């Protein structure tokens, strides 16, 4: 992948959940 | 100078179908095709320039899925309210008899992210070099969405673009004539 | 589509404003249920806020994880200004020209034409202003426009017409200015 890379944001697991 | 980049997913259930895409002031940079994988870029010399791990936007749609159900959970079932599109066709450039040019069917203002759209030459299904982009954003948070017919303008020929959605009562038919 | 089910749709929506290149960078995360907001983080603040009720249990949650906060802060710099440098240079920076065609049209049917189109499309960025002349002096009476038209592909079209009743001899000239070019594009039509 030689090309300089578009860093995505993570999504947060809301309050309620485990996985 | 303002401008704005926008990184926006969904994730409906129980379709089950999701979407991960970034917008640069209302256009498309790439999105990531679920089924393959896969990064696709709106326009192609995009990747000659950037480009981008599909791995992780996979992750995000996992953590959409799990929180939609969270919510859907303590909102006690709400639904969506469905709201119907606005439908425009119009085409690329000035109409001319023979001469290449494109009708795009520009569908806008609705919700859920889930439309059938037929393009109609005289009554007639065609899909002969038909193309569509995915659901963009809007700040309503409503969604807008294009489908495209290259096609050679003529005076034997009228078309329709057929636009069925769930907050319609009846197919919505828009009509183009040279 | 037969399948008449509820639907349930949630949305995420990270948002990078950038003022004056990136000297000035703010973030906006929202989470979106149906149509609704229900919380958000806005690096002027650099906490998370309760948009509707439904949001305060996430805003509670996220706000106590202080190592979580941090790297949301930070993407300011990691994320927003990181993207920025990627992008710029075919987004930012992408030009394309416009096309300008003129042609004669008419209000309802006519013998003769009583409306002048100037066709402005295939253009980037956005930004345009499409101007009417009259031998030389610019027209401001008449005037109907689409708007700005985006066509999906990274291009943009739009129509200014000009109601008028041409005299032979009369030059009319539509005139563009867009970033793409540093004079004017101009199309004359003599009637």
């Amino acid at each position: 992948a030689r090309r300089p890379p578009l860093a995505e944001l993570a999504a947060l697991n809301l309050s309620g959940s485990r996985l | 100078e303002e401008h704005v980049i926008i990184q926006a997913e969904f994730y409906l259930n129980p379709d089950q179908s999701g979407e991960f895409m970034f917008d640069f002031d209302g256009d498309e940079i790439f999105h990531v095709d679920m089924a393959k994988k896969e990064t696709v870029w709106r326009l192609e010399e995009f990747g000659r320039f950037a480009s981008f791990e599909a791995q992780g936007a996979l992750a995000n749609i996992a953590v959409d899925k799990a929180n939609l159900e969270i919510m859907t959970k303590r909102s006690n079932y709400t639904p969506i309210t469905n709201v119907p599109p606005e439908v425009t066709v119009l085409t690329n450039s000035p109409v001319e008899l023979r001469e290449p040019n494109v009708l795009i069917c520009f569908i806008d203002k609705f919700t859920p992210p889930v439309v059938n759209v037929t393009w109609l030459r005289n009554g007639k299904p065609v899909t002969t070099g038909v193309s569509e982009t995915v659901f963009l954003p809007r700040e309503d948070h409503l969604f807008r969405k294009f489908h495209y017919l290259p096609f050679l303008p003529s005076t034997e020929d009228v078309y329709d673009c057929r636009v069925e959605h769930w907050g319609l009562d009846e197919p919505l038919l828009k009509h183009w004539e040279f | 589509m037969g399948d008449t089910r509820p639907r349930f749709l949630w949305q995420l929506k990270f948002e990078c404003h950038f003022f004056n290149g990136t000297e000035r960078v703010r973030l906006l995360e929202r989470c979106i249920y149906n149509q609704e907001e229900s919380v958000r983080f806005d690096s002027d603040v650099g906490e998370y806020r309760a948009v509707t009720e439904l949001g305060r249990p996430d805003a509670e949650y996220w706000n106590s994880q202080k190592d979580l906060l941090e790297q949301r802060r930070a993407a300011v710099d990691t994320y927003c200004r990181h993207n920025y440098g990627v992008g710029e240079s075919f987004t930012v920076q992408r030009r394309v020209e416009p096309k300008v065609t003129v042609y004669p049209s008419k209000t309802q049917p006519l013998q003769h034409h009583n409306l002048l189109v100037c066709s402005v499309s295939g253009f980037y960025p956005g930004s345009i202003e499409v101007r009417w002349f009259r031998n030389g002096q610019e027209e401001k009476a008449g005037v109907v426009s689409t708007g700005l038209i985006q066509n999906g592909d990274w291009t943009f079209q739009t129509l200014v017409m000009l109601e008028t009743v041409p005299r032979s001899g009369e030059v009319y000239t539509c005139q563009v200015e867009h970033p793409s070019v540093t004079s004017p594009l101009t199309v004359e039509w003599r009637a």
